[PDB]
């Protein structure tokens, strides 16, 4: 499956 | 006298914004990195 993004700072 | 270019991938969130996730020491960047060259 595709990876989830981390939220940016 | 040399510059560095880190791992600058494309991790664009649901904002429609191209967010970059840097594999420096593991870093995040909202916009085009200062070392994006």
């Amino acid at each position: 499956g595709p990876p989830l993004i981390p939220p940016p700072p | 006298g040399a510059t560095a270019v880190s791992e600058w991938t494309e991790y664009k969130t649901a904002d429609g914004k191209t967010y970059y996730y840097n594999n420096r020491t593991l870093e995040s960047t909202w916009e085009k990195p200062q070392e994006l060259k």
